[PDB]
RNA sequence: CUAAAACUCAAAGGAAUUGACGGGGGCCCGCACAAGCGGCGGAGCAUGUGGAUUAAUUCGAUGCAACGCGAAGAACCUUACCUGGGUUUGACAUGCACAGGACGCCGGCAGAGAUGUCGGUUCCCUUGUGGCCUGUGUGCAGGUGGUGCAUGGCUGUCGUCAGCUCGUGUCGUGAGAUGUUGGGUUAAGUCCCGCAACGAGCGCAACCCUUGUCUCAUGUUGCCAGCACGUUAUGGUGGGGACUCGUGAGAGACUGCCGGGGUCAACUCGGAGGAAGGUGGGGAUGACGUCAAGUCAUCAUGCCCCUUAUGUCCAGGGCUUCACACAUGCUACAAUGGCCGGUACAAAGGGCUGCGAUGCCGUGAGGUGGAGCGAAUCCUUUCAAAGCCGGUCUCAGUUCGGAUCGGGGUCUGCAACUCGACCCCGUGAAGUCGGAGUCGCUAGUAAUCGCAGAUCAGCAACGCUGCGGUGAAUACGUUCCCG
């Protein structure tokens, strides 16, 4: 896991993304590129278009899953069976 | 070996008992080349027998390899493109070389919880004939007689 | 190996030379001091805006002429099988086979 | 692969190096600058046959020694080709450099040249086996050459199977250290392809 | 017994030559077998491959001689694959032209970025124009696109085996034969004796490196034996070539000598001397060629193909997918051991924007800090582990084994989710020495222990290349197996 020292990182474009869209209260669908940022508590509310590889998977951010990265949330390979 | 027999080592007495054989022996349950252990384990069970039996260690050794000392055994030849259990006289080197591997090889599959009492638990049972040395030289001897119609080639 | 590889990483390092030595170095240095007040000061997200050809992890020591991305020795800037080739022909001073 | 090169097998022995500078920490770029130097000055001249070139660095001032077969036909009478060459020699970032132009006494107990006439008479329309005789005989007629081979490898001919062909006058110790073996190689421009041609020749030994 | 035809084939045949082959013979070799030691195949994990899957799982490599291989370092880059977003004289060269004083930078904005746009900066020649780029272009670039059955170059293998040829001569109508066979000997087509052959070349051997002994030279950063100062902290310091050591030159193994076998010939057995005795030990060196062996993905290249794309820029993903199969390794199944405490010995190698010490802070990765070092000096600790001594465990799925999983951290990197290593706490699987079958090894070898380097920001490293510590058993002999 990243050092403590350095701060979480979360990519500055969804970054100002969600301060603007908390400052008015109002949680719209916000598509974003960047798997590699953490979720900050400032993420409560608002749910994610996060980038998978084909498509964006829509993750809604709870207090529980705090702490991790977009990219948990948007799997890749999909695998089904032989 | 194609081209003629090779030389043999010519070991070195030991120390503390001043004879071939303890050495030889040494050199049998030498692992790993950890000779110190090798020689402790050794020491200590002659060691063991003279406690137990009250005599010297080395005449109760030649004791029990005189009872483990094979004279006959049984080779695979092939002659007239056919294979037989041929029995064959055994020289008194290889002889002292299989007593000794024999001897060391049952005493480490024995029950006695440690290698030095189990090595002075098989040289003894070998001194007084009940080692299963004893029992692998009877069979390697019936095994050599019951193909002695095989001895003329 | 391509001429469009080749010179892609002639440009990542006139890129580091022109940022790596003191832009991406500075923040590095407010990072490591824990006193340093890093979190108010988005050195992180400062070096983050930084272009990634700034980075020399970015880098590959490819061969100098040849271009082989593997097998290169630093201290020839060369591929393994140029260094056969020309060693051979007794162009690096002082090399030669070996036996012990 | 058979057989390592000659020069690299008695580098150290007979032969000399045929760059001469010492550098620490500017080893590389004089290496650069000197394949720089060697590739201008090979693209440069192809009518005289260029047996050989030197190169030596001293801080700012470079001398570069140039040996052909024809002095006349790289240099110029009022300087023109020694004022292109010149020019073309400060362009690669060697500040001072002087070029030290000479001839070789005898060009055809020389291996480089011997491979380059191959070469060129193999090109355009002779028959290899009459230029391997023809290279063979007049390398015998020097005194101090006593062996030689040469050997051609590729479509010979224009056939569409490669083959290997050499032969041989004389004694060609490879294995010998002492014995110094000029080794020549160069690839020949056919409208079929590519022909290498090697050449090997003894004159004497050192000690 | 006499005895056709239709139709079909471009041959069917005889003798002899060179190979190849034989479950034909003869003579020999090689860890080939035999005698041994340790393994693989059974278990967990690392790596590669096949197959399956997927949007892609980039490509090449398929017995020996593919399968810890190209890859001596795939999070991005690498990257050549997929999705999507841009771009076209192009990401990058050089030539013919028109217009120019800007190209170029530096900050802001939008964008995932490429990029687009905004704001400030503006060439020196010298009158002819040159350097820069703009567009307009035009030649052209650019392809890890195809063909290693078109190739060069490089490499593997038979095989470090002893063989492969040529000139002249001679024999045969000819392919071809002799020389190269025969006796002996050798590691060897090595040599001797014979011989329609006489010679020669590439192969063998020697010349090269290292290593084992000694002599001369040699004293710093290396030694310290004899002398002084030392303070514990030691060659640490003044001093000294004496012993090592470092690196220059040289000597020393040449069947040189003796005895015996031997055609008195090669050669062979034994002995003395010597450090070393019979190519001392190990390397470098790989003949003509074979297998259309491998490599158009190190590079170059004939031909074919793309060229508003199969070129080129960017973000994300993939190369790490898993019901299985094969291969190479590591850790184990324990008492010849586990854990704890003490304690002794190496070699080699690396280090400048690198090695990095003392001290201090953490339990520990590690943090702070920077002494001294381009290094026989300083750092890698003064270097190790196995080893030796002491205590404990008492034969159990255990104080063995460590997988897997939960939580908490460090470091690098713009970024450790897919997909890094390490540290701490807890968790504690299979595994009881492994079927058929199979592999390596003849002495400082196998086995076992640790150290270092390349690649490398970090590492998947248990891989590869070297270094040393401790160090065995066995070989009766070529009948069987392989070459």
């Amino acid at each position: 896991p990243r050092s403590l020292k350095k701060g979480p990182f979360v990519d500055d474009h969804l970054l100002k993304k969600v301060d603007v869209q908390n400052e008015k209260n109002t949680k719209q669908v916000i598509k974003t590129w960047s798997r590699r940022s953490t979720i900050i508590p400032d993420f409560i509310g608002h749910t994610f278009a996060v980038h998978d590889g084909r498509k964006h998977v829509p993750v809604f951010v709870t207090e529980a899953m705090v702490g991790h990265k977009l990219g948990e949330f948007a799997p890749t390979r999909t695998f089904k069976g032989h | 070996p194609r081209k003629g027999p090779a030389p043999k080592r010519p070991l070195v007495n030991d120390p503390v008992y001043g004879s071939q054989l303890v050495t030889q022996l040494v050199n049998k349950v030498l692992l790993e080349g950890k000779k110190s252990l090798a020689e402790r384990i050794v020491y200590g069970a002659l060691e063991q027998a003279r406690e137990k039996t009250g005599t010297d260690p080395v005449v109760t050794l030649k004791r029990a390899l005189d009872n483990v000392k094979p004279a006959l055994e049984v080779r695979s030849r092939r002659v007239g493109g056919a294979t037989y259990q041929v029995p064959v006289e055994v020289r008194p080197d290889r002889s002292t070389t299989l007593a000794l591997r024999w001897l060391v090889n049952f005493s480490r599959q024995r029950r006695e919880k440690t290698m030095v009492e189990r090595l002075a638990n098989e040289i003894l049972d070998a001194s007084n004939g009940l080692g299963a040395s004893v029992k692998r030289r009877e069979d390697t001897h019936k095994m050599a007689e019951a193909n002695r119609a095989f001895a003329h080639y | 190996a391509k001429k469009s590889k080749i010179v892609k990483n002639e440009q990542r390092r006139e890129l580091v030379q022109r940022y790596a030595e003191r832009r991406a170095e500075l923040k590095r240095t407010i990072r490591d001091p824990a006193s340093s007040p890093e979190r108010r000061a988005a050195a992180v997200s400062a070096l983050q805006r930084l272009p990634r050809d700034s980075s020399p992890v970015r880098l590959r020591n490819r061969d100098v002429v040849d271009g082989r991305p593997r097998g290169h020795l630093r201290k020839f800037g060369l591929s393994r099988v140029r260094v056969r080739e020309m060693a051979h022909r007794g162009e690096l001073p002082g090399v030669r086979k070996a036996s012990w | 692969g058979q057989k390592i090169n000659p020069h690299g097998f008695r580098l150290g022995i007979t032969t000399e190096w045929k760059s001469r500078w010492y550098a620490d920490k500017q080893y590389k770029d004089y290496v650069k600058e000197d394949v720089a130097i060697r590739k201008l000055l090979a693209t440069g001249l192809e009518r005289a046959g260029i047996a050989d070139v030197e190169i030596e660095r001293t801080r700012d001032r470079v001398r570069v020694d140039i040996h052909t077969a024809r002095p006349g036909i790289v240099i110029g009478r009022r300087g023109t080709e020694a004022d292109r060459i010149r020019a073309d020699l400060e362009k690669l970032t060697g500040k001072q450099v002087q070029l030290n132009i000479l001839e070789v006494k005898n060009p055809e107990s020389q291996a480089q040249l011997v491979a380059q006439g191959v070469a060129e008479q193999l090109s355009n329309r002779v028959a290899f086996r009459r230029a391997m005789r023809k290279a063979i005989q007049s390398a015998m007629r020097q005194p101090n050459v006593k062996g030689i081979r040469v050997q051609c490898s590729g479509r010979l001919g224009g056939a569409e199977m490669s083959r290997s062909e050499f032969y041989r006058e004389g004694r060609v110790p490879l294995h010998t250290l002492r014995a110094d073996i000029d080794y020549g190689l160069y690839e020949a421009k056919t409208t079929f392809g590519r022909i290498g041609v090697k050449v090997w020749i003894y004159k004497g030994d050192i000690v």
